[PDB]
């Protein structure tokens, strides 16, 4: 088994409960390190609609010994919290935040509509819309660089076949299900028994 | 929605000048503001736009090094800065929002400024 | 770059019912991405018109475009005693947003 015990609490509620969250092209990455495990919160809480636990089971066998857990928060709509699984294809996947095929950790999801949808529309949460090339696992582009699609060149200025590679999302708070947002804490687990810097919450060893 | 900017600078030749056009709340979030010449008694020339949300400010080739876009995201404020008064600068600076988003695509000047106007006196 | 060349200069004398305002580019305005500018004197110009024919908020829609690549018209049913402006051409086609010289400057 061999973990340590830190009797530092480990700060998912400050991830989870955060005031404010990123969007998903800038996605915003905690490092959750040599702190207890709490899981079981996550689990009986019941109000996080999604809580896709890949390679780890979500039916409390989740009390394992990690060396480094790895905590990412963005911001989507509802209809692409689907895309963001492993191996799956989509624009939110290819240009915002794509997932390794061997992703060992929970995609979890709730709905964030009366915190993040604001009255005439809000437009703090960004996505990209094109770009050059699919992205790899765990990168973060924060390029504004104007996307080329015809053979003019764009000179830094937008206009025919010439775009801002961002795009606004709009959530308002009348809106379907479907264009409601949902804050997504992708927690990235590395599954390490030996070092286990992340102590799990059992009796030690 | 209002643009409010200011008013008439009396910059001896060689001075410089910061313009100051203030955006309505909202409108930084959603649309760039663009800077437009107006030398009296000609046409109307695009000295360029500046993105407030991600900063991005670009010229154009004639206005290259010669002048300076920026705005405050707080206060919501735009200002262009003329690094001297050649004495062909003296015009009617306009301030102007553009969509900038690629479902939009509209990238037109929906709003305008009252205007300042800049001369080696008043 | 896109320059752009309005025809009829000088229509400020006064004239009655439909104007054929026109603009024409070196290279075809493409996607229609041209725009149209009222500029009232002393004041600074407001919006006409964007895209080919696509009319403004606010505005009546007796102004139309009926452009074809580069757009060259601007059509008002009748020229009200109000609309005696100086109408400006605008493209965003993928240049340094080059305007035209005005319509109807006295």
């Amino acid at each position: 088994v061999r973990f340590p015990n830190i009797a530092n609490l480990c700060p998912f509620g400050e991830v989870f409960n955060a005031t404010r969250f990123a969007s998903v092209y800038a996605w915003n990455r905690k490092r959750i390190s040599n702190c207890v495990a709490d899981y079981s919160v996550l689990y009986n809480s019941a109000s996080f609609s999604t809580f896709k636990c890949y390679g780890v089971s979500p039916t409390k066998l989740n009390d394992l010994c990690f060396t480094n857990v790895y905590a990412d928060s963005f911001v989507i709509r509802g209809d692409e919290v689907r895309q963001i699984a492993p191996g799956q294809t989509g624009k939110i996947a290819d240009y915002n935040y794509k997932l390794p095929d061997d992703f060992t950790g929970c995609v979890i999801a709730w709905n964030s509509n009366n915190l993040d949808s604001k009255v005439g529309g809000n437009y703090n949460y960004l996505y990209r819309l094109f770009r050059k090339s699919n992205l790899k696992p765990f990168e973060r582009d924060i390029s504004t660089e104007i996307y080329q699609a015809g053979s003019t060149p764009c000179n830094g200025v937008e206009g025919f076949n010439c775009y801002f590679p961002l795009q606004s999302y709009g959530f308002q708070p009348t809106n379907g299900v479907g264009y409601q947002p949902y804050r997504v804490v992708v927690l990235s687990f590395e599954l390490l028994h030996a070092p286990a810097t992340v102590c799990g919450p059992k009796k030690s060893t | 929605v209002q643009l409010v900017q200011s008013g008439a600078e009396v910059k001896k030749p060689g001075s410089s000048v910061k313009v100051s056009c203030k955006a309505s709340g909202g409108t930084f979030n959603t649309y760039a503001i663009n800077w437009v010449r107006q030398a009296p008694g000609q046409g109307l020339e695009w000295m360029g736009r500046i993105i407030p949300m991600f900063g991005i400010a670009n010229y154009a080739q004639k206005f290259q090094g010669t002048v300076t876009f920026t705005a405050d995201k707080s206060t919501s404020t735009a200002y262009m800065e003329l690094s001297s008064l050649r004495y062909e600068d003296t015009a009617v600076y306009y301030c102007a929002r553009s969509a900038y988003y690629s479902e939009s695509s509209g990238y037109y000047l929906d709003y305008w400024g009252q205007g300042t106007l800049v001369t080696v006196s008043s | 770059e896109i320059v752009l060349t309005q025809s009829p200069g000088t229509l400020s004398l006064s004239p009655g019912e439909r104007a054929t305002l026109s603009c024409r580019a070196s290279q075809s305005v493409s996607g229609s991405y041209l725009a149209w500018y009222q500029q009232k004197p002393g004041q600074a110009p407001s919006l006409l018109i964007y895209g080919a024919s696509s009319r403004a908020t606010g505005i009546p829609d007796r102004f139309s475009g009926s452009g074809s690549g580069t757009d060259f018209t601007l059509t008002i049913s009748r020229l009200e005693p109000e609309d005696f402006a100086v109408y400006y051409c605008q493209q965003y086609v993928n240049s340094p947003r080059t305007f035209g010289q005005g319509t109807k400057l006295e």
